[PDB]
This record gives C-alpha cells, sequence and structure tokens, in this order.
RNA sequence: GGGGCCUGACUGCGAGGCCUGCAAGCCGAGCAGGGGCGAAAGCCGGGCCUAGUGAACCGGUGGUCCCGUGUGGAAGGGCCA
RNA sequence: CUGGUGUUGGCUCUUGGUCGCGCCUGCGUAGGAUAGGUGGGAGCCUGUGAACCCCCGCCUCCGGGUGGGGGGGAGGCGCCG
RNA sequence: CGGGGGGAACCUGGGGAACUGAAACAUCUCAGUACCCAGAGGAGAGGAAAGAGAAAUCGACUCCCUGAGUAGCGGCGAGCG
RNA sequence: GGUGGGGUUCCCGAGCGGCCAAAGGGAGCAGACUGUAAAUCUGCCGUCAUCGACUUCGAAGGUUCGAAUCCUUCCCCCACCACCA
C-alpha cells in the first residue's frame, strides 16, 4: 500500500464526501492522528485568485489566538500552521476560524470568483477532510 | 385542409419582418425594417396509422397531438362495423361536449 | 414515455412492470406488437388493481397451507396393515394415506402431493411431507392385524 | 524679434450692439467666484484679423442628481458634459 | 442550399467536452543526487513481509523512473552532510 | 328528423389590396379599407372578470356623451391615436 | 467599436523558464571548385573580443534564484466581426 495500515484505518474516519462543520472537523481530526509523537494540524484553500499577477497576492501575519505552542504559493492554493493536534477540540474551532476569517481579509480586488473554493482541515501526516469553512 | 382531426389547428398567416442594424439595447442606433411579407405557419401535421376493431384507421394530426390518437383507440368498446368511420372515435369521443 | 410491459423483454424490464421509453419505440413496435401498453392512469390503475388480486389469492393458498399444515402437525395417522412381521404382505400407497384421512380423522389430502416415492412395505414410525409451497410433514404409523 | 515668471485654450453670467427673412454668425464693457503676470496703473474668458465648417433626428460614453407605471428597488428615460 | 429541432425508433462500435474521484506526470554536471510548488515534518514505512535478484507493464532527459505476482525475508529512507 | 338555395343594407368570422399620403421612397400611410369567401339572423356580435388599476377603489356585455386629439405611438417624419 | 492574432540578430523565421547567441533559410565576407553563371562544400556572422566577457527578443514595470519564455499596462501591424445619426 502507498499508506501503512497506520494511515489506512484513517481512511476509514472519513468521507470525503460530506462537507463537514469545524466542529464536526476539529473533533474527528483528533482520532486522525496514529502518529506516535505529536502531529501538527494544517488547515489548507485553494484560492480564487491567479497568482501569476503581481496584484492578487495573499500574504501577511498572524498571532494565533491560543498561540502556536501565511502566503499563497504560486498555484493559488495557501498554507499555514493552525496549532497543534494536542491542542484540545475546542481550542483547534477558535484556531480554524482564526485563520478562515484572517485570510478573508487580504482579498485582493481583482480576485475574479470565490476565495475559497476549497477548504481542507487535514494533519500533518493525515488524510483530507473536505469541510466547510462557513461553519 | 391542412389541419389537425385532433386539435383543429390549421395554417395560420404570419408576417416576416426583415430587421437590419443594431440593437439599442446593444448600444447601437437600434433595428431597422427592410421588410415585412405574409407567409403561412402550418401545423406539423403526421400521419398516424392505428387498427381499431379489425379495421386500421388513419389520422392526420399535429405531431403536438399524437398521444391523444392513441387515448382515443384506448377507449373501444362498441364497433365490430367497418370502414368506416369510426372515426365514431372522433369528436363525440373527444371531450363530448 | 412510461409504459405497462405485458411480456419480459430482455431488459427493458419483465412482466407488469412499469419502464419508461422512447415513444416512438412505444408507439411504432411495443403497443401494437402487444408487448406493451399505455401507462395511463386508468391503465396504472387496472394493474394495480390486478396486483392486488394476486397477492391476495396468494394468500388464499397459504391460507389454507399453513391452516391444513397446523392441523396436521398436530393428528398421527394409525394404519392397521395385515404385517406378519416388518415385511408387509400388502403395501401402503399414498392414495390409501388419503383413504386413511377421509375415514380416519375426515380429511383430504392430495395424494399426488405427499412424496412416497414407491409404496410403503414394512412398518414403523413414518414421517413424510406434504404440500403446496410452504408446508406440512405428517406422522403416521404402519402397524398390525387388519 | 528675445527672455523671466505662468496656463484666463477659467467656471457662473452678461449691459448693450453689429448683422440679419428665419435660423444662425459676430463684438462686448461690466459684475461674482477663484486665479495668473506686474512695484503699480493694469492686463488675461486663446492666436494681428477676416476661412480651418455641419440644423434636427437616432444612438455612444462620463457624471450628477430629476422622473421611476401598486410600494422599496431596478429597468429605462431627463439634465450636464 | 443549409445548421438545429419535430415527426423519429432498436442494436452497436468510435470518439471529443467538461465536472468528479482514483493514479502517475517533472531534472544545471550542480545538494551523493537522475528535486514540479508551497505547508506541515524527524520522523514515519516495515518481519499485516523489507533490501534484492527473477519474469512482467508502461514511461524514459535511457540514467533511471517505475508498478504487476512471487522467489525473498529485515530492513530502507530523512534530520544529521 | 334535419340540411341544401335566396335576401337591399346592416353583422360576425376566414382571407385581404393598390392608387394615394409622406410634396421622391423602402419602414410607415391609405387600411384591416376596398374586395373575395363562409356563416347568423331580424338583428348580428359581446357578455356574468384568471377584469380593471392605485382607491382598501370599481363590479357582466353592448351603445351614446365625456374623459381626449389626453396618455402614448411615430424614417419621434407624414401621420396614428 | 469588438474579438483573435502578432512583434525576435540586415529580411525571413521558429521560439524555449532550468542558460541557450537564441534552431534554420537567405543575403553578405573570407575559403576551396572555375569556360560563363551557378550549383555544391568550409569558416565568418549581437558585440568587445583572449578564453570568455557584455548588452540584446515591440515598450515600461513586475514574478521569481532564474525572462527571448509568465504577468499588468502601453504600442504598432495582421486578421476577422459588427456598426454608423
Ligand atoms: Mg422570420
Ligand atoms: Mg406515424
Ligand atoms: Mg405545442
Ligand atoms: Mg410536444
Ligand atoms: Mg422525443
Ligand atoms: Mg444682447
Ligand atoms: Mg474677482
Ligand atoms: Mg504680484
Ligand atoms: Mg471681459
Ligand atoms: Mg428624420
Ligand atoms: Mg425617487
Ligand atoms: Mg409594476
Ligand atoms: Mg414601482
Ligand atoms: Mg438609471
Ligand atoms: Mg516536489
Ligand atoms: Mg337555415
Ligand atoms: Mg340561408
Ligand atoms: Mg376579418
Ligand atoms: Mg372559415
Ligand atoms: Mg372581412
Ligand atoms: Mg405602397
Ligand atoms: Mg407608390
Ligand atoms: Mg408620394
Ligand atoms: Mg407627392
Ligand atoms: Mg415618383
Ligand atoms: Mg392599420
Ligand atoms: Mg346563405
Ligand atoms: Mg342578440
Ligand atoms: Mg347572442
Ligand atoms: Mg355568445
Ligand atoms: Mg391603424
Ligand atoms: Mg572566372
Ligand atoms: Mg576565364
Amino acid at each position: 500500500p502507498k499508506h501503512g495500515k497506520r494511515y489506512r484505518a484513517l481512511l476509514e474516519k472519513v468521507d470525503p464526501n460530506k462537507i463537514y462543520t469545524i466542529d464536526e472537523a476539529a473533533h474527528l481530526v483528533k482520532e486522525l492522528a496514529t502518529a506516535k509523537f505529536d502531529e501538527t494540524v494544517e488547515v489548507h484553500a485553494k484560492l480564487g485568485i491567479d497568482p501569476r499577477r503581481s496584484d492578487q497576492n495573499v500574504r501577511g501575519t498572524v498571532s494565533l489566538p491560543h498561540g502556536l505552542g501565511f502566503r499563497n504559493d504560486k498555484t493559488g492554493a495557501i498554507h499555514a500552521p493552525v496549532g497543534k493536534a494536542s491542542f484540545p477540540p475546542e481550542k483547534l474551532a477558535d484556531n480554524i476560524r482564526a485563520f478562515i476569517r484572517a485570510l478573508e481579509a487580504h482579498k485582493p480586488e481583482g480576485a475574479k470568483g470565490t476565495f475559497l473554493r476549497s477548504v481542507y482541515v487535514t494533519t500533518t501526516m493525515g488524510p483530507s477532510v473536505r469541510i466547510n469553512p462557513h461553519s | 385542409s391542412k389541419v389537425c382531426e385532433i386539435s383543429g389547428k390549421r395554417p395560420i398567416v404570419a408576417n416576416s419582418i426583415q430587421r437590419r442594424g443594431k440593437a439599442k439595447r446593444e448600444g447601437g442606433v437600434g433595428k431597422k425594417t427592410t421588410g415585412i411579407s405574409k407567409r403561412r405557419q402550418y401545423p406539423n401535421l403526421q400521419k398516424v396509422r392505428v387498427r381499431v376493431a379489425g379495421q386500421e384507421i388513419t389520422f392526420r394530426v399535429a405531431a403536438s397531438h399524437i398521444p391523444k390518437v392513441y387515448e382515443l383507440v384506448e377507449r373501444a368498446k362498441g364497433l365490430k362495423l367497418e370502414g368506416l368511420s369510426p372515426k365514431e372515435i372522433k369528436k363525440e369521443l373527444l371531450k363530448l361536449l | 414515455m412510461k409504459v405497462i410491459l405485458l411480456e419480459p423483454l430482455e431488459n427493458l424490464g419483465d412482466v407488469g412492470q412499469v419502464v419508461d421509453v422512447k415513444p416512438g419505440y412505444a408507439r411504432n413496435y411495443l403497443l401494437p406488437r402487444g408487448l406493451a401498453v399505455l401507462a395511463t392512469e386508468s391503465n396504472l390503475k387496472a394493474l394495480e388493481a390486478r396486483i392486488r388480486a394476486q397477492a391476495k389469492r396468494l394468500a388464499e393458498r397459504k391460507a389454507e397451507a399453513e391452516r391444513l399444515k397446523e392441523i396436521l402437525e398436530n393428528l398421527t395417522l394409525t394404519i392397521p396393515v395385515r404385517a406378519g412381521e416388518t415385511k408387509i404382505y400388502g403395501s401402503v400407497t399414498a392414495k390409501d394415506i388419503a383413504e386413511a384421512l377421509s375415514r380416519q380423522h375426515g380429511v383430504t389430502i392430495d395424494p399426488k402431493r405427499l412424496a412416497l416415492e414407491k409404496p410403503i412395505k414394512e412398518l414403523g414410525e413414518y414421517v413424510l411431507t406434504y404440500k403446496p409451497h410452504p408446508e406440512v410433514p405428517i406422522q403416521l404409523k404402519v402397524s398390525v392385524v387388519a
């Protein structure tokens, strides 16, 4: 297999067809860490911009509410750390809603079409969880 | 008679308008007519052969109403006779009123 | 275009089903060949009628089937034969067992529904199984001095 | 003809006249606002002057806010350029 | 004359579009490198069968990339350089 | 049992011009006029709101007056209304 | 007025992100071959110039480690469509 049975176990936990709430997500992401040390949790989004242009970029700095304990690439996706997998389910939910509303701020005018096209909450070694960034 | 034996649709008279120029809606000065003339529109009339009693009965119909011809065979009870007719199906068996 | 099927069609559907087909196929093939009929509410009602009169008279079968079955698992049929010992001179056939009901206990069975498969010779405790469709074992003992 | 500053090739108007069939064309002091050059008086609303031009209709575009088909909008007009 | 569509149906083979999901896709000798981008990341992956020879696919800058069954039966990558 | 054909004009329905006007002419006008056809009948048609249209409003249809040459319509022309 | 194309060494012309002096054709210069003209063939060929170094791809900026390539705009040509009171 491309993944160990350690991961294969995690691939039965998610129906990627379902669009989860962050609240559904932040809780179900705790079953998503089989790694023997503490995983890091990531929030990914593909963006409504054409990055090839100078004026369509998204970058800033962020201090996450619950502390550590972002910029777009050239393909228009974006990634930053929201925290650690050790954080409590409610301490993740506020850090997810922290990054989501953080990006919306930075929307360039020339952004054509929806700013968050897809948002997947994942973990460092985890599968993809298709979620609703608006919940 | 280019006419529907079910609906009664018959040819109608329609003008044919030759328009030129750019719509005002599209920021042109607006359209002009370079001609209007009469023409007919026909009903899209088609044959339907249907077997009722022992007999083969043919309707001239608007394609629109072709189903009705088949609902019309669906009430079939009292004719063992002929020809002819029936077409005793027809108007009386249509709405009866 | 929805049509009621009058025979099984090798995909499409099989009898009595409502399958939806191209009106061309319907009007110029199926209908005129009797292989189908229109899904009219009048004819969608006729089907639904005749759907009920099947699964009714099929609970008429099971009516007096598991009815009778429940009377014949609670009965033992004793037939006397001239046995000598453990070999009957005569034999008990299905048609016999039949008369052994119509006489003793006053009940009638097929007999052709018995599943004896060649006549009983000799004796003992017997259990055969009866019919139509899910059904009953009968218990009859062949005994001596007739 | 040369040079230094500047951009009045302003906005709001306009006494009164030239011309004149109409429509148009033309000249214009002077007020207000805000400016430019000059120490100042003052000049400046294009160019020594007389040609370099085209009614109205229909549309484009930028405004502004005026109308907005029961009511809020909108659609679409108007007004100004 | 002609495109669409009605009348107008059965069975097929063949494709193009797009959306989705699964999966591979990529090289300056230069970092030992035969590295698509950016996150997170020193750690996982594994005797639920590894390095590796052996047939086998397809790709190939022909080096390798690289799956398919197994013989195979504990190792192999990474920070560290 | 009924139809058929006729009737001055009037009526409805199916069809439907052109001169002319625009001081040319094509949209537009003449005009749904003339005329042809079918039919009704002493009339014919229409008629009892899937209506008006700004009022918590009117209340079938026809006809007259008025609203009104208004609202509009319009090579925004002639002109229609 | 719109959409689609383009712009490159003297003319043409492809044109690539892992650098391409940037393929090639022709012209031109120098070479061999010579009845004439040519054909064929060799080097020169953005430039300084010594390897190699330095500009350069319509223009200005920008992306990036990297621009003849991607991007915003400007500009001009080609093309096609539409419109005109
Ligand atoms: Mg037409
Ligand atoms: Mg037919
Ligand atoms: Mg229709
Ligand atoms: Mg239809
Ligand atoms: Mg169809
Ligand atoms: Mg005056
Ligand atoms: Mg003043
Ligand atoms: Mg001064
Ligand atoms: Mg003055
Ligand atoms: Mg005019
Ligand atoms: Mg208002
Ligand atoms: Mg309204
Ligand atoms: Mg309104
Ligand atoms: Mg408006
Ligand atoms: Mg990579
Ligand atoms: Mg009569
Ligand atoms: Mg008469
Ligand atoms: Mg008429
Ligand atoms: Mg008629
Ligand atoms: Mg008439
Ligand atoms: Mg005329
Ligand atoms: Mg004329
Ligand atoms: Mg005239
Ligand atoms: Mg005249
Ligand atoms: Mg004339
Ligand atoms: Mg008229
Ligand atoms: Mg008559
Ligand atoms: Mg009357
Ligand atoms: Mg009447
Ligand atoms: Mg009536
Ligand atoms: Mg009129
Ligand atoms: Mg010579
Ligand atoms: Mg010689």
